[PDB]
């Protein structure tokens, strides 16, 4: 007869627990340039998990930092996808 | 009718929701924190996107704590009985559990506390997506070759 | 040429995060009972985040506590998918 | 050959991978924790699951925080090769980030971290699934009525 007051909340992280999240300041963060893009794409093909993964993969793939402090010079990103929902999401009906 | 299944959720409410944008990108210099150069980049191309997907976007740029949590709470009391779903997504400097207001930290708890289900009534049963750009710790990827 | 070393891990958690997770003495955890449920039904029929799904619809709808003590009486619980994956996962082929 | 996409991982190695359940029921007196009746229940359920998926199941009981650490350094140590995928299952006592031997906490970011895609190469670009059964905190959702 009642449901957790967590559920059918999802959290779209830009980056796992714990970790830095990389933005270009001319295209804008890895996350949100990818996340659009699946998004433009996908929104009337896919649901929102199936999404989320192919933001996941192309983060994973297609970026990595170039810097002259070698800190923070070739790293990589992986967003973190963060599910409480009970049901499939789709955008579209 | 014939066979019933709910496996996903019901999205053809006459509107799909709300899509609020917190875009923080200059931050008080007694922060120490640095200005977040082509998030105008970030915040644009989300208010595009989401207005294709028939969201009602709502902009918002550099907001301090307190307004943060306004803005939060004041949208939690909306009606949201006619909306599918509810957007809400986070520009800004942060770390493990907090985004930041130009003047200071909000505990994200805080910011979704206010849509739980038993907070946000015209909201319980319908999905709540909170998207964050933001740093959740300095921890650094070094990658492997693949 | 790299990915992210934290790349292609998933982490099915019984509860949300700073949440108790339930457990029945004779039944077994809320969570494993309704986790191996779905995986005996729908293994060779759905993706696995659509899976996991189908375990948080189950978890948050058919749980509820009973407890003598009211501070325990009456819970609800809601586990929570965190997907750092970069490809959809079916265990069939 | 034709059109090639790689939208799912390759699950038709030779193996489905190894299905490691640690079932913790009972702690150490002095660490003052109480036996996890039915936790039994739990392992048997897995283990049966997982054999159906095909996955080369092991079963440990009742291992301390130092066990933990050494089953899981040795695992990843293995040849992971000709294996699709790698599960832990993890049933025991908890906190946030926090698994419990039966002596005392184990950081899950310690057991994951030698399966990290550059620590263990044998399953770099393949699935690494944890399966989490323990508390996170003491929180309790009151739920809310539908
Ligand atoms: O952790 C950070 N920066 C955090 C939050 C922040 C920004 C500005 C002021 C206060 C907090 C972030 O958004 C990334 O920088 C330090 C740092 C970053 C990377 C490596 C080491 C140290
Ligand atoms: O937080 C807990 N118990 C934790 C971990 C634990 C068990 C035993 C010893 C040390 C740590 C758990 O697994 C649930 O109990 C306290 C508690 C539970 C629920 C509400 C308030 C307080």
């Amino acid at each position: 007869h009642k449901i957790p007051v967590e559920a059918d909340f999802l959290y779209a992280y830009s980056t796992a627990p714990g970790y830095y999240s990389w933005r270009n300041s001319k295209d804008g963060s890895w996350f949100i340039q990818s996340l659009c893009a699946m998004l433009k794409q996908y929104a009337d093909k896919l649901e929102f998990m199936h999404i989320l993964t192919r933001v996941n993969r192309k983060v994973a793939t297609e970026f990595e930092s170039f810097s002259f402090d070698a800190t923070f010079h070739a790293k990589k990103q992986i967003p973190c996808i963060v599910s409480m929902l009970t049901k499939e999401l789709y955008f579209y009906h | 009718s014939g066979i019933s299944l709910d496996n996903s959720y019901k999205m053809d409410y006459p509107e799909m929701g709300l899509c609020i944008i917190i875009n923080n990108k200059n931050f008080h210099k007694s922060t120490g924190m640095t200005s977040r150069s082509g998030t105008d980049v970030d915040a644009a191309n989300l208010r595009e996107t989401f207005r294709n997907l028939k969201y009602e976007v709502r902009n918002k740029n550099d907001l301090t704590r307190e307004e943060i949590v306004e803005l939060m709470r004041d949208v939690s009391k909306e009606d949201h009985s006619k909306r599918s779903s509810f957007v809400c997504v986070l520009l800004s400097h942060g770390e493990e559990g907090i985004i930041f207001g130009t003047n200071g930290p909000v505990d994200l708890k805080k910011i979704t506390n206010f849509f739980r289900g038993d907070r946000c009534r015209s909201l319980t049963g319908k999905p709540k997506l909170f998207i964050i750009q933001a740093c959740r710790g300095t921890e650094l990827d070094c990658g492997i070759e693949t």
